[PDB]
């Protein structure tokens, strides 16, 4: 009964980030 | 104004009479497929084994037909003709004899022909007004039947719509004999309407059960159409197994090897999805199988060689 | 002070928008994933298979057809990635069995 | 116990090379020309390893292993 | 295998944000 | 005439791996070179009946080298966190 | 901030290796003691 | 990357901490079993 | 110098797109290599 909506991919780890600034 | 027995017992013969003169037509094309094909024809160009191939087909189509009446039949024990399912596939099977006399009318090719399919086709045709007359007064087997209810009448739709294909000349191909550089002859344009004719049967045989299974009234009784909805059909392929050992080639034309070996394919298919029974959630759990042994390869990979799941993640406590 | 309160009392749904999803989870997942599938060559190992392991360890969770980073990993990474070649393999392998051509 | 399988599946898979030793032998030259220069990975995985790769290392090992001179 | 539980349910948070 | 083969390998394909026939001094040898920008070795190597090989030269190139990259760059972390463990762990368990 | 404070190798090693020292081995310890019985 | 990861200090640096590893190892078997 | 030139003169308000995008990823950069780091 939620939403259409994302989840948080970082209340685990910061990898994430990593990928921002080389695609940049 | 249910059925009485009367009518029952009258549309029981009329089926079962039917159905058994279609058997044994079926096993005599079938035998005529096994020694020579101007064994129905008089034209002098019947000298082909590709007449032979599709002869055993159309034998295999019917004994599809012989099936489909005797499960007409099969039916008609409980008085099972005033489904509206089984109205429509009444009506299908009139307009199976409508469009097999409308392709003799765009051209007929042996008497045989004649004979045969307006005896057989004129019979139903005079019992299904009288039964319409009569009943008017009162998961992956899905897409595999759909399926091939779409390919055979878009095979149908196209090969009955238009005159003829052209054979190739092969430019400078003895210019002599040979049968080289010629036209089509009217010894095949027949031959391809009996072809389209019984891929159209065969297609409300699947039109109907499908729409008569899709609740798996009787769950258990096409058990025996089942061998004739799919034996033949292998038996079809094995027909066109051999094609290329008898040299007759099917790359060329597009109507008439196409749905071939597509419907025999299918029929095959048929019998596995009878075989391994595909639950529509089994290969979805194929899928979630090795979707979980690449995810616990690509973690491991991680792990070793990109970076520690001890550095990513966070620990607690201080 | 007296208009910061007021303010503060009508403005509870855009100020826990702002602070806690704006980023977290709208902006940062859409850039992640258009991120990735930008690098990653076009096979199906790296544009489809590698995304949702790493996407469930780092959620915490399985993308299902309910969700919506399903449904952005399937249109970029499958429809823009391998369905321009898988269909050409369909095309040339699977469709002869059948019937038409 | 894996002596007991090298000399049961050794007798096998004498007579299954033997047989044709025609593929066997140039199965062999692919296998070792795509080992030596890894010029298939790219394709095959995606990651390109020919660009950290050394030919020359692993011929000379070939030579010092068929040779026995390390 | 951090991750097979999550299939193995299939095939057979932050409190500080409220 | 006394090389049977070259091919061009490298990322860059600059070295060639040439293998010499039994006609050279001292046998069969495969041999590396790495050659300078030289616009006339080809015809050279072509009309002497050498048979050259090239690799598959890959043609995106930034996306041929992300992945290898990205391993040149989290290896040596790993290298040397296994050393480390190796030695004061394996150890002194 | 909350990275460069996180325990390092002394105290996550202190941890697992004290959380198999207390509580896995001394409770079997307890049961041998009062199913047995300075 | 080798040869830096390699080198003589580094090298004498392995050494001596793998001898003090197997020493200690050694030395506390030696007084488990003396218990 | 040449960097901003490049980025300037090869690819209706563009160009300060490009130089945001670059600035943003240079100390991106930089703060994910010193964060990755002291996560050991
Ligand atoms: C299957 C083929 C694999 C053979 C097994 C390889 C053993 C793995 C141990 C070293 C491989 C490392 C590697 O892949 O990185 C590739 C390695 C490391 O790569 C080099 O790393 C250097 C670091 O200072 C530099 O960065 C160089 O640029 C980079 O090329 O390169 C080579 O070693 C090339 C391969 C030479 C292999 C010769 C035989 C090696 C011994 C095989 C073991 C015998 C098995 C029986
Ligand atoms: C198949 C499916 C995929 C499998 C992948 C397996 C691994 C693939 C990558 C392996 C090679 C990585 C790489 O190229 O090396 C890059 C780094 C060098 O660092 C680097 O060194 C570079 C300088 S140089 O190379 O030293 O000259 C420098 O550019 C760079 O910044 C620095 O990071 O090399 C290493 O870390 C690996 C050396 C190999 C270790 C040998 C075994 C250990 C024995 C102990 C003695
Ligand atoms: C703040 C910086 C504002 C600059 C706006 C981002 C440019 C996106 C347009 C890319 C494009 O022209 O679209 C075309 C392009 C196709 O070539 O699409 C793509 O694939 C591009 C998708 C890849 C995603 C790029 C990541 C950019 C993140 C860098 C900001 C670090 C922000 C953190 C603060
Ligand atoms: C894919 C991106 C792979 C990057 C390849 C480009 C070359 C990287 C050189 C950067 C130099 C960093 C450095 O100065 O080197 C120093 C640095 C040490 O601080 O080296 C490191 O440790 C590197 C850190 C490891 C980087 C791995 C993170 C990439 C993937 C992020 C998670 C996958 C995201 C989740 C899946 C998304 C699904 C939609
Ligand atoms: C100012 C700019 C940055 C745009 C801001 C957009 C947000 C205010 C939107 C974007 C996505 C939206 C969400 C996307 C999907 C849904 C599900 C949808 O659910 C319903 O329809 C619930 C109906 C009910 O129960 O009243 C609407 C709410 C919600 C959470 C939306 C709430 C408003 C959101 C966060």
């Amino acid at each position: 009964s939620l939403y259409f909506v994302f989840t948080q991919l970082n209340q685990k780890t910061f990898l994430s980030y990593w990928l921002l600034p080389v695609a940049g | 104004p249910e059925l009485p027995l009367s009518t029952n017992r009258a549309a029981g013969t009329q089926y079962l009479a039917i159905g058994a003169a279609y058997a044994v037509a079926a096993g005599a094309v079938a035998v005529a497929a096994l020694q020579g094909p101007q064994l129905l024809l008089a034209s002098p160009a019947a000298a082909d084994p590709w007449s032979s191939v599709l002869l055993g087909c159309v034998a295999a189509t019917y004994l599809r037909a012989a099936g489909v009446f005797l499960q007409l039949k099969a039916a008609s024990d409980a008085a099972e003709l005033l489904c509206w399912r089984h109205q429509r596939l009444a009506l299908t099977a009139a307009a199976y004899g409508m469009v097999a006399v409308l392709t003799q009318a765009a051209g007929l090719a042996s008497p045989q022909l004649l004979g045969l399919q307006l005896l057989l086709s004129v019979a139903s045709a005079a019992v299904v007004a009288n039964v319409a007359r009569s009943a008017w007064a009162v998961t992956v087997a899905g897409l595999l039947l759909t399926t091939t209810i779409v390919v055979s009448l878009y095979g149908l739709f196209a090969a009955v719509f238009a005159p003829a294909p052209a054979l190739p000349v092969a430019v400078g191909a003895w210019p002599g004999t040979a049968a080289a550089a010629a036209v089509m002859d009217g010894s095949a344009a027949g031959l391809r309407r009996l072809a389209a004719g019984g891929l159209l049967l065969t297609a409300a045989a699947s039109h109907g059960l499908f729409d008569f299974a899709g609740s798996v009234p009787n769950p258990t009784i096409y058990s025996l159409l089942n061998l004739g909805f799919v034996a033949a059909a292998v038996l079809q392929s094995y027909f066109l197994y051999i094609a290329p050992a008898w040299g007759v080639n099917v790359n060329w034309d597009t109507a008439l090897w196409g749905p071939m070996y597509g419907t025999a394919f299918l029929g095959l298919v048929y019998g596995l999805v009878a075989l391994t029974k595909f639950d529509w959630s089994s290969v979805v759990d194929a899928v979630l199988r090795v979707a979980c042994w690449f995810a616990e390869l690509t973690m491991w990979f991680w792990d070793t060689f990109v970076w520690k799941f001890s550095w990513s993640e966070k620990t607690r406590r201080a | 002070g007296e208009r910061i309160w007021a303010w503060r009392n009508r403005s509870e749904n855009e100020r826990w928008f702002w602070e806690v999803f704006a980023w977290d989870r709208l902006i940062f997942p859409i850039l992640v994933i258009v991120a990735w599938e930008y690098l990653v060559p076009n096979h199906l190992v790296w544009a489809v298979l590698a995304p949702l392991a790493l996407l469930t360890w780092m959620s915490g969770r399985l993308p299902t057809p309910a969700t919506p980073e399903f449904w952005m990993l399937a249109y970029f990474g499958f429809y823009r990635k391998v369905w321009p070649d898988a269909a050409a393999w369909l095309q040339g392998y699977v469709v002869p069995l059948m019937g038409f051509a | 116990a894996w002596q007991q399988s090298f000399e049961t599946y050794g007798g096998k898979l004498r007579e299954v090379l033997l047989g044709q030793q025609e593929a066997a032998k140039n199965v062999a030259k692919q296998l070792d020309e795509g080992v030596t220069y890894m010029d298939w990975t790219y394709r095959s995985t995606g990651v390109d390893l020919s660009a950290v790769w050394d030919p020359e290392l692993w011929i000379r090992f070939r030579e010092a292993v068929a040779q026995n001179e390390p | 295998n951090k991750i097979k539980p999550y299939f193995e349910a299939y095939f057979s948070l932050n409190r500080w944000s409220v | 005439g006394h090389v049977a083969r070259v091919r061009f390998y490298g990322p860059e394909k600059n070295k060639v791996m040439a293998t010499t026939r039994a006609s050279a001094p001292g046998g069969e040898r495969l041999c590396k070179v790495v050659l300078p920008p030289d616009p006339e070795l080809l015809d050279h190597l072509v009309s002497n009946g050498v048979v050259v090989d090239t690799g598959v030269t890959e043609d995106d190139r930034l996306r041929a080298s992300l992945l290898v990259q990205m391993l040149r760059y989290t290896v040596p972390f790993m290298v040397i966190s296994g050393l480390f463990w190796m030695i004061h762990t394996w150890i002194l368990d | 901030f909350s990275t460069i404070t996180q325990p390092d190798t002394d105290l996550i090693a202190r941890q697992e290796k004290g959380t198999l020292f207390w509580d896995i081995w001394a409770d079997f310890l307890v049961t041998a003691a009062d199913y047995y019985n300075e | 990357f080798l040869g830096w990861l390699l080198a003589p200090g580094r090298l004498e640096f392995y050494e001596k901490a793998a001898c003090v590893a197997i020493a200690l190892r050694v030395l506390g078997i030696v007084i488990a079993i003396s218990t | 110098s040449a960097i901003i030139k490049s980025i300037n003169n090869k690819t209706s308000s563009e160009k300060e797109t490009m130089q945001l995008l670059l600035m943003s990823s240079s100390i991106l950069l930089h703060l994910c290599a010193i964060i990755s780091l002291v996560s050991i």
